[PDB]
């Protein structure tokens, strides 16, 4: 029921490093996990991340391991996704999404997920 | 071995150090276990806390009994995590035991001798017997890199620890204290290293 | 020495002049104590008083257990403090028991026989023997600068104080009213000091 | 989390009086320790007192003993710092800090604090 | 008629600067001329400097001459004085006031002057 937006996005060199942020509107977000998607022109939207609702549970994509960090302040109920290693490719729309009303494990799939925010922009130059 | 019947750790402060390390003799992979420990701590109202760190060298998180913030009582086994909401929270010692099954992945959770609703959780998994144990810390690796704002502050005692399921009359056997026969963790036979600011003192709750 | 059993002094009307003096035959000086004692008042929706004061030469403050309005229990030794809060003050005569040790700072508290979690204070800290108790008024000087809004009005009684840190089933005998053998300080076989309005009556609490 | 601010501060002949004040926003102020610290140009701050949290526990510096006076009221919310016998080095800004939501003694560090005030100045002729 | 309320007082190093402001409330103040005066304790008001309507026309005291600078805006309706490379003695309590429902000079006393502000203390070590 959460609604979400994002910010932080933009265009940086190579090398660089964004402090990506989520908001969420609503008073269950402590009950939905979080999850970081990209979506890139001529394609669909692709796993990132995804984060414990509790938070001391978190998942990460191969490419996204060892350089990419996600957290969560309950809080302040807003999600983190600290990403750095800025090269290229990793240049595409990206959209925080999140959809779980009950206790359950990180999933990597599309199908769960209910509910999407508008979507923020990352350029590596 | 040495006899802590009666007894109990003290963690009188907040702090990043202080932390008891436990031993088991398990060499076999675990299909099924359960877990029953009394603790009893004030930071319920304030912040989260680990109860119970059991860790591999592959996942600091094989099983992991933790409390989280205005949530409740949050299991975890082999990277996946279940809660187990609480509405209110009153200042009381507390019993738990905590069971979990892998051909089924049915887990069972007892608080003061009052079960939960049983769920699932990854069903056909195994856990490695190769692991480090430890009270008083939440451990993101195999020999470290603890947090302070997740150590707890108080006591814990009557861990003990099984590779198989108890029914539910052997748990409340347990609850109102008669005699059992541990087997992989025995609080009458245990084993342990502690660092840091940590005590034994004879016991709170009844 | 007098047998103050089954009977307790009384403080009609709040004032800056009544007040009970307690002599100690104390000379080796304490590392470690348990206080118990009983007191009755309906002053908690109210300002705040002192239950005990403990005051060598170099520090009014060694011991004062002391209520804290809106707070709770506030207790405090060699300068230091801790509080003990309370979420609502009911209306009965109320029974309590601290101890602290010198060697690991530990603190226990226990109100009306249930236990409060243990915390830390003053690691290595020593207390002097030669000293003036005062009951009824907090004293900010050795023996005088008796405060009015801090004076208590009401009852105290059983005031019992050992050098050294009793069981958990040592303080359920005392709560129960078992027999026992105070060191520092007997209630039956007390010697005091009266000032002012105060009066021996027998006890309301059971 | 409350939030600090003074008043009381101005210049003065040698040998007068001064009853600063400082002000607290929030609800959790009686849950914290008070204290005043010293600044002057060229250097950093300096502890000067502190106030305990029920109010019965105080703590002054060397030259503040017999001199200075430390209070608190919890109804309104607000610590007060009376001084005497003003000299003229003690002329500087001064600052009203304090952060242990939480229960302990009174220390003589900065570390432990957490929260400041804008600051005011005190200034002798 | 106009409320005057200065700011930018404080304490800093012999040979500092300081572009302390005033604040008028009313709608008159493109009509009165301003002024900025001093003040130590156990003396009276001393004459510092004073600021035109149409602010070309000014007059600064002997010591302040070239020191300092006087101005004024009526957009913001706000006066500013600026003083450069202080010293200890020009520490004292510094008043914005003035008063002119006429047309006149910019005089040097101070009866002619009516509404008076606060003042703010300004120190230099």
């Amino acid at each position: 029921e959460v609604q979400l937006v994002e910010s932080g996005g933009g265009l940086v060199q190579t090398g660089g490093s964004l402090r990506l942020s989520c908001a969420a509107s609503g008073r269950t977000f402590n009950r939905h996990y979080m999850g970081w998607f990209r979506q890139v022109p001529g394609k669909e939207r692709e796993f990132v991340a995804s984060i414990s609702q509790t938070g001391l549970n978190k998942d990460y994509v191969d490419s996204a391991k060892g350089r990419f960090t996600i957290s969560r302040d309950n809080a302040e109920n807003t999600v983190y996704l600290q990403m750095n290693n800025l090269k290229p490719e990793d240049t595409a729309l990206y959209y925080c999404a999140g959809s779980q009303s009950s206790y359950y494990d990180k999933p990597r799939l599309l199908t769960e997920y209910a509910y999407w925010g508008q979507g923020t922009l990352v350029t590596v130059s | 071995q040495t006899d802590m019947s009666r007894k109990a750790f003290v963690f009188p402060k907040e702090s990043d150090t202080s932390y008891v390390s436990l031993k088991a003799p398990l060499t076999k992979p675990l299909k099924a276990f359960t877990v029953c420990l009394h603790f009893y701590t004030e930071l319920s109202s304030t912040r989260g806390y680990s109860i119970f760190s059991y860790a591999t060298k592959r996942q600091d998180n094989e099983i992991l009994i933790f409390w989280s913030k205005d949530i409740g009582y949050s299991f975890t086994v082999g990277g996946s995590e279940i809660l187990f909401e609480v509405p209110e929270v009153t200042v009381a010692p507390v019993h738990i035991c905590t069971s979990w099954e892998s051909a089924s992945g049915i887990v069972e959770f007892w608080v003061d001798g009052k079960p939960r609703v049983r769920k699932s959780l990854k069903k056909g998994y195994t856990v490695g017997a190769e692991a480090s144990i430890i009270l008083g810390q939440e451990q993101d690796s195999f020999g470290g890199n603890f947090e302070g704002s997740q150590s707890l502050v108080g006591d814990i005692g009557n861990v003990n620890m099984w590779d198989f399921v108890l029914s539910p009359d052997e748990i409340n056997t347990i609850y109102l204290g008669g005699p059992f026969s541990p087997n992989v963790l025995n609080w009458r036979a245990l084993k342990y290293e502690v660092q840091g600011e940590v005590f034994t003192k004879p016991q709170l709750w009844p």
